[PDB]
RNA sequence: UCUGAUCGUAUUGGGCAUCUAACCUCGAACCCUGAAUCGGGUUUAGGGACAGUGCCUGGCGGGUAGUUUAACUGGGGCGGUUGCCUCCUAAAAUGUAACGGAGGCGCCCAAAGGUUCCCUCAACCUGGACGGCAAUCAGGUGGCGAGUGUAAAUGCACAAGGGAGCUUGACUGCGAGACUUACAAGUCAAGCAGGGACGAAAGUCGGGAUUAGUGAUCCGGCACCCCCGAGUGGAAGGGGUG
RNA sequence: UUGCACUACGAGUAAAGAUGCUCGUUACGCGCGGCAGGACGAAAAGACCCCGGGACCUUCACUACAACUUGGUAUUGAUGU
RNA sequence: UACUAAAAACACAGGUCCGUGCGAAGUCGCAAGACGAUGUAUACGGACUGACGCCUGCCCGGUGCUGGAAGGUUAAGAGG
RNA sequence: AUGCCGUGGUGUAAAGCGUGGCAGUGAGACGGCGGGGGAUAAGCUCCGUACGUCGAAAGGGAAACAGCCCAGAUCGCCGGC
RNA sequence: GGGAUGAGCUGUGGGUAGGGGUGAAAGGCCAAUCAAACUCCGUGAUAGCUGGUUCUCCCCGAAAUGCAUUUAGGUGCAGC
RNA sequence: GCCGCAGCGAAAGCGAGUCUGAAUAGGGCGACCCACACGCGCAUACGCGCGUGUGAAUAGUGGCGUGUUCUGGACCCGAA
């Protein structure tokens, strides 16, 4: 910068620590499962990979975001709370 | 040859959930009696990079 | 001699007539050179804010220069 | 002469002000009255 | 019996003395050796647990080595200056150079802060022991010519100047919206909530009439929260707030 | 040595000292022997000055190191006080 | 000072000081080893002065060198 | 007096604003007007000026004459003002 | 022009090697180069500096200012 | 394996939200459409959330060209 104290050395590092141990979730919305099981039905880890909501060999967990009025009982790991809400209303289970 | 990314630049700014890049202020570290809680209430927090210096942010972070 | 001190930018910010909203600095300056009226606050270092959106208007209140925002 | 000092709540000793005071005009440790904001109220904060 | 003074078996180190056997001798003699002032071995004469050397450690160390030794500048050197505040230059918005013209700051105040209430100064005139040009007193005249913690500028007599009572807002969690600005910084802010001060209430209060009294990032210290905790439980260490 | 060439002078003007620009003046073309006023003549990317880099030298500049030196410990044992 | 400097510069005989007791001090070398010297203080090395004559004054505060160890400060080790 | 801020009308294609790609520039000069430094000298030096030209601008005028006056070269013509 | 029996001149053979030698001392000499020789290699050293960078036409068209700077002939952001 | 597929937070964690905070306060970051209709409360109208269409339009990724850039000698030439 011609001399004067760079940006990237007048600036504060940014606070915190990262997490070593930190788990990651591979997520999906009630939306999506309603959009692509509309005949609702028993619904697994591996068929949210075979339908392409979700990656492979990673933990899912079911979020609740949009609609759902098909009747599925899915089965994840960590579902949310109104995800779980929802999927009672509609008549399914949500066990993991 | 890969390219390599700029530590200091890496460990000051980071990137939000639309692309925005956001960084904290100075001023806050030491030599706090004096700066009224209104001059700190200021300084607090995270705050975007100005249209300025975007440029060579991103080219630092990428 | 050579010393000097930073130019601090005082003076008018918003002129008779012009739109404003809550909030908008009106003038900058060292004391009461003008004087706070309806709808203006002063500030901590005699700033003149504006309390509310509306219009400015200058005026003579027995001696002071007033500066007030009409809604 | 004017040192830095600190004021810590008189009940959960938590220091939650810092201040300046002339040494020789109160050579004792000063008192005040400040709010707390762990106590939840106003406490009495002395010098530490 | 803190037993100072102290005795006997243990134990130990520090001095001193002696010894010889480690080790040392470019003292001597003999052999390898036929030709050897090398070397080695044997014997002897001395020194001797020292010295020398390895590792650890303090000192000294231009003997050697690698380097540093700012900028501005009516050429360079000499001298001076480098950050912040105020005025003029500055051409009636803002901004504007010079090694242009003048000054200040690196603080101070626990009240010189907050709030409630009250008051008006300097100067001049007249009279009055010390007292006089000028001490305190009385009566007139006096609208700002005094005063403001501190430079100057802009303000303040409606007082921001002077006096008294109670107090700690010299708060916590925020903050719409603005000024200034390359960036980093800097500045103002109504209003909301908590918990308070003063006030009968309306209200005012997030230091000081305003603008100087200050130092980024990195790296560390301390108090608190209990956020992560390298098999697990702790801990070390890290993290957030101040 | 060499950008050219059918390369005058005066007073001007111009990167302020003009063969080459202006206005004048003078001069037939080409050689030979001489002089050294100019061509800011040739030679040397100025040795003087400034900026940057380097090198070597000095020292109570900085940080190191060799050398010299201190103590502990090992090599390293015995007997008295 | 080969190739712009021959001198008042260097050397010198003489002088003083300091070191060295002997595989000395000093120097080359990591060391062995070597020179010093097949020498031994009337010798060897270093420094300054510089035939000869007359002389070489005062100051030990500073900094070096030499010597001393009462006190202060101070490393590793020991101790825990 | 000018200049500056806002606003309502009228006019004006190659204005303006946001966000990206690619730049160059950061030694300016002279002239007019207002100033500082200097001796109110400098082809001197430092500022201002929705001032100009040169830089990066040819053509005509000022004898010649970057920066002064007129005027901005798409090309051709032996046309005119 | 100086020395020319001497600290003389000279032939042959040999020795000292680069932070080293050698020097009656000039930073002198060490193969026409010495305030640290020469050769090869690191190596296509580095140079905010100087020089150079090659065919065409069409449209548009600057800057020499601000802030910061071990900064002033460099560069970062702004301005155009 | 990589990129896209959900973000927020220092992190534990929660998730169309999340962090700060006593706050269901305000803020930061992130998702969320309407040129419209119909039923619902709505207003004179305009929409405010829901069920559908009047079909309201997103989107990434891999290869290949070009400009700029990074690490390499890095446009070419040149020291002491
Ligand atoms: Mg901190
Ligand atoms: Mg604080
Ligand atoms: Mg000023
Ligand atoms: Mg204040
Ligand atoms: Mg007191
Ligand atoms: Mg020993
Ligand atoms: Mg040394
Ligand atoms: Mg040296
Ligand atoms: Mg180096
Ligand atoms: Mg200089
Ligand atoms: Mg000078
Ligand atoms: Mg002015
Ligand atoms: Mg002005
Ligand atoms: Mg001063
Ligand atoms: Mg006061
Ligand atoms: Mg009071
Ligand atoms: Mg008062
Ligand atoms: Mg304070
Ligand atoms: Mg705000
Ligand atoms: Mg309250
Ligand atoms: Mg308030
Ligand atoms: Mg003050
Ligand atoms: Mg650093
Ligand atoms: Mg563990
Ligand atoms: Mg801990
Ligand atoms: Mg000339
Ligand atoms: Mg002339
Ligand atoms: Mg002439
Ligand atoms: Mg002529
Ligand atoms: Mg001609
Ligand atoms: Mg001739
Ligand atoms: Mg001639
Ligand atoms: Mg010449
Ligand atoms: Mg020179
Ligand atoms: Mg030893
Ligand atoms: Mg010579
Ligand atoms: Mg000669
Ligand atoms: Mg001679
Ligand atoms: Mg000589
Ligand atoms: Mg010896
Ligand atoms: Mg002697
Ligand atoms: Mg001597
Ligand atoms: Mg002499
Ligand atoms: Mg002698
Ligand atoms: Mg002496
Ligand atoms: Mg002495
Ligand atoms: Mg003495
Ligand atoms: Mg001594
Ligand atoms: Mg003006
Ligand atoms: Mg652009
Ligand atoms: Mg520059
Ligand atoms: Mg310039
Ligand atoms: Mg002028
Ligand atoms: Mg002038
Ligand atoms: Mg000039
Ligand atoms: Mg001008
Ligand atoms: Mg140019
Ligand atoms: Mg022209
Ligand atoms: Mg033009
Ligand atoms: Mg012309
Ligand atoms: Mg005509
Ligand atoms: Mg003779
Ligand atoms: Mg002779
Ligand atoms: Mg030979
Ligand atoms: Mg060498
Ligand atoms: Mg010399
Ligand atoms: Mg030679
Ligand atoms: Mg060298
Ligand atoms: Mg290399
Ligand atoms: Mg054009
Ligand atoms: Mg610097
Ligand atoms: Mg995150
Ligand atoms: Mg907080
Ligand atoms: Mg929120
Ligand atoms: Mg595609
Ligand atoms: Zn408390």
């Amino acid at each position: 910068e011609g001399g004067q104290m760079p940006i990237h050395m007048r600036l504060p590092k940014l606070k915190g620590f990262r997490n070593r141990f930190r788990t990651e979730y591979e997520i999906v919305n009630v939306g999506d499962i309603n959009r692509l099981f509309p005949q609702g039905g028993a619904v697994g880890v591996d068929d949210l990979v075979a339908k392409g909501a979700v990656r492979k060999n990673a933990l899912v967990k079911v979020l609740g975001d949009g609609k759902l009025t098909a009747k599925v009982d899915v089965s994840a790991h960590k579902f949310s709370g109104s995800a779980r809400a929802k999927i009672t209303a509609a008549g399914g289970s949500a066990t993991e | 040859p890969k390219a390599k990314t700029h530590s200091g630049a890496s460990k000051r700014f980071r990137r939000t959930g639309t692309g925005k890049i956001v960084r904290q202020k100075a001023n806050r570290r030491h030599l706090l009696e004096h700066k009224p809680s209104t001059r700190t209430r200021r300084l607090d927090g995270r705050t975007v990079v100005a249209a300025n210096d975007t440029k060579r942010v991103t080219s630092l972070l990428n | 001699n050579g010393r000097d001190s930073a130019a601090q930018r005082l003076g008018v910010k918003r002129y008779g007539g012009q739109v404003v909203k809550a909030g908008e600095i009106l003038v900058r300056q060292r004391g009461t050179k003008f004087h706070p009226g309806v709808n203006v606050g002063r500030g901590g270092d005699d700033t003149l804010f504006a309390k509310t959106a509306g219009a400015v208007e200058f005026g003579i209140k027995r001696g002071r220069k007033t500066v007030s925002i009409v809604g | 002469v004017r040192p830095k000092i600190t004021l810590a709540c008189e009940v959960c000793k938590h220091r939650n002000y810092i201040t300046k005071k002339n040494r020789r005009n109160d050579p004792d440790r000063l008192e005040l009255k400040k709010f707390c904001p762990n106590c939840g109220k106003h406490q009495a904060h002395r010098e530490t």
